[PDB]
């Protein structure tokens, strides 16, 4: 369950010496394992925050409108 | 071949005793009597502890109009669930439950009880009837004759009887551990290891 | 997305245009393969709520409903691969949508179809996690198997011996450092004697199953 | 008083009116499909977070439990 | 506190506004959707004390009780 | 076949004893009213420690007149909390408590006590019965005849029936170890760590 | 060879209690006590099936496999 | 060499059970019977063969094959 929830308390191998270049391995590993929801997070939530967001600051007059393409 | 019957198991019972076999049972001159009053014994001796095949579970009982639980008079014992009432202790008393927490022999409401009975010859299982059969042949001839070689020979017997009664009691009734309680409705597989690895 | 769909599944079929790329699940199209591997035909069916169609292809039972928001109507799609140019429609009620044709040379066709372990003649590959799902049901069983074994064994019972002199009503009533008439050699608890040697054989053969 | 829990950035004039039942109606038609799902996260949080999501009689004379597991 | 609501839950509706973002728990809405994926209309149902709604909408039983805040 | 009866239990007694049969209880010309005296003094040795049937909880008793707790004729034990009175502790002695702390034989106010009582032969359940017989019948055994080797038969029997006895009023009562003592009322759930795992 | 030592740790996985007849326990009354409770037996009775030794075999198995395996 | 330590491996690697016929043992209880159940029999009688001693020679043959492996 600890490696599941990726949790830092069972990266630690008791007894010996684990390298920086090793941590920084299992590091990537532990980025690595949450990669889908990551893009979910990224597709569904912040493009039509800042979308709105912009939208708002516009029509709050607070800066002219974006050029369009012709 | 029908299963054992009364007049079976009686003369089944002198021959162990070491006497010749009798006719039938009704106006007897011989030891009919005995032999039929330690049949009867045994087979209450050993009803009397509670089995498979004697046991009705979450059965409903019924008080009068006083208010109290009258059973019948072939009724062993009574077994009531301590989690499902926790402000009533019953234990049996002759033929009425007692309440032992508040000292009374009235109730409020009707119960569900495990409770078991003790069953006539005839509705007796095979295993059940060989069993009653052989325990009762050693006990007559122990009380009445007690000899030392025909002790020996009865006392082989019997164990080898309780080894195979146990065994096809418990082949029948298939006991489990995980499954707790028996009361509780199964909610069990018994997934094995043995077999979905392949 | 559709990489771990391929993982996972094996077949995965994408859609590229400039407002976003649509993936497609393996249930919801169908095509053929000729044997040496030139997809011929696709057909997308897929399911839409009533509310964005046209109102000329609403019909009179759709109108006749209240359950606009609740009621659904099936969109279709065919492509055909002739020529390297594909071709593509839509359809609904078996009348095609007006204005929804197309028409593209194949190297810069929109759609495109995948597959994890070319396998020949094959009209669906074979995903890759079919490789090793029979040492992964094994794994998967060995494990439940010794998690069932230590739920039946962690359970603690009593035990009196009848030959002996302990009471069962002392035992439980009497108080914390008390002192009662009994010998200690006769309650015992419930154990197994040794099931440790073939638990650690299970052990191993699941570390050696879960390592490879 | 002033209920104003929307923006003031997109207020327009009355544009629909009741054509066809009330909000609370289809809220009390919807709430059976949303039923499951609600009791699948309310038994997740009380096996992860006791307190987190609550029952509708668990307020502020209630009371909550807690587990044998900090994971 | 929206990413831990979806972590435990999985749902989870925002409002964003010019004053602040507002989350709505899972129990206090609901919604329709197409097989597709495209949401349709959405219910949000909540609760308020009656010294914040106008005047106007005040019944007469509302105004008959000494209860205005209970 | 129903519970053993008073009749039934002195026929058995005579017949493992070795004599015949009796036909009624009273007015007969044999050795059956020392089989009554027997199984009578058996019952209340028996009785005489505290089961699960025979014991009172919670029971208040009532003072007289004079400031003095009167016991019944078949009062055989009485025990008090010592954390619910501190400054009192009794014991009895024959019919009446005596305050052994203050030394007086009166009180200030009604006690709650837990009371033992010797039953009479009907009210005795059926395990009960069993055991009472099979001892009673040993032991006058021993008293008439005095063998040896017929009492080494009877211990078997008796042990093999202490055996049962105790099986079956453990499986009845329900004792526990968590719970301690069972004067304070039942907060234990007893959650199975077998079964709910799945 | 490796399917012969995962058939075999398959087969020894299983877990059996048995009771000696001679003894004074009962299936019913281990079966239907609770947690905690105190009843009557005797725990020198009830055993469980095992392998008695196995073990050499199995590690001899393992050892050849492992050289197998490197080469 | 190697051809003898593989085969005398392969035939250790079976498992095969028995059955005492002094003891009360029924084969189809053993067998029918399912995970974690209370059946009648004693531990005593039901033995898995295996070879008491043989890893002695094994070691010895291990060593002479490596020393020839080595040179």
């Amino acid at each position: 369950l600890a490696f599941a929830f990726m949790l830092n308390t069972a990266i630690q191998r008791p007894g010996e010496r684990v390298t920086a270049e090793e941590i920084r391995y299992m590091a990537q590993e532990l980025d690595a394992g949450i990669s889908g929801l990551y893009s979910i997070l990224s597709r569904e939530l912040q493009l039509p925050l800042v979308r709105r967001l912009i939208h708002i600051l516009r029509r709050k007059r607070k800066l002219p409108d974006f050029p369009r393409s012709e | 071949a029908a299963r054992t019957s009364f007049l079976d198991a009686v003369n089944r019972v002198l021959q162990m005793l070491g006497e010749a076999p009798v006719n039938s049972l009704q106006g007897q001159f011989g030891l009919a009597k005995q032999a039929e009053v330690a049949l009867n014994d045994v087979s209450r001796t050993i009803q009397t502890e509670g089995w498979s095949f004697n046991t009705d579970l979450e059965k409903k009982l019924e008080r009068n109009s006083s208010n109290e639980i009258e059973l019948s008079s072939n009724v062993s014992r009574v077994v009531v669930d301590n989690l499902e009432y926790p402000d009533i202790d019953v234990v049996q008393r002759g033929d009425k439950l007692y309440d032992r927490k508040n000292n009374r022999y009235t109730f409020d409401e009707d119960l569900i009880v495990d409770m078991t009975t003790i069953l006539e010859w005839d509705l007796l299982p095979e295993h059940a009837r060989q069993y009653i059969t052989i325990k009762a042949g050693r006990q007559l001839q122990e009380a009445i004759i007690g000899s030392a070689e025909l002790t020996k020979l009865n006392l082989t017997q019997e164990v080898e009887a309780r080894s195979a009664f146990l065994e096809e009691e418990t082949t029948k009734s298939e006991h489990s551990m995980l499954r707790g309680h028996l009361n509780r409705t199964s909610p069990v597989n018994t997934y094995i290891p043995s077999r979905t690895l392949e | 997305e559709a990489l771990k769909h391929l993982l996972v599944g094996g077949n995965v079929l994408l859609y590229v245009s400039d407002e976003g790329i649509k993936v497609i699940h393996l249930d919801s199209y169908v095509l053929c393969r000729d044997p040496m591997g030139n997809v011929t035909e696709i057909v997308v069916e897929e399911e839409i709520f009533k509310d964005a169609l046209p109102e000329e292809y609403l019909d009179e039972e759709d109108d006749d409903d209240d359950d606009m928001g609740k009621k659904m109507v099936k969109i279709y799609t065919c492509i055909k691969f002739m020529d390297d140019q594909c071709h593509w429609y839509q359809e609904i009620k078996g009348k095609e949508v007006p204005g929804t044709h197309g028409k593209c040379a194949a190297d810069v066709a929109p759609w495109i179809a995948l597959r994890q372990d070319r396998v020949d003649s094959e009209m669906y590959g074979r995903s890759y996690v079919e490789q090793y799902y029979g040492d992964l049901l094994a794994l998967e069983n060995l494990y439940k198997a010794i998690l069932e074994a230590s739920a039946s064994l962690s359970k603690v019972l009593f035990l009196c011996n009848p030959n002996g002199t302990t009471r069962p009503r002392t035992l439980s009533q009497a108080s914390n450092g008390s002192i009662v008439q009994g010998n200690a050699a006769d309650v015992t608890v419930l154990q197994a004697a040794g099931k440790s040697q073939d638990l650690q054989i299970a052990n191993q053969t699941i570390e050696r199953i879960e390592n490879r | 008083m002033k209920t104003r829990l929307t923006n003031n950035v997109d207020r327009q004039s009355a544009l629909y009116g009741s054509s066809g039942g009330t909000a609370a109606q289809r809220y009390e038609q919807l709430r059976v499909d949303r039923n499951s799902p609600l009791k699948r996260a309310r038994d997740c949080s009380k096996v992860t977070i006791p307190g987190l999501i609550e029952d509708e009689n668990y307020g502020d004379a209630g009371r909550l439990d807690t587990p044998y597991q900090s994971s």
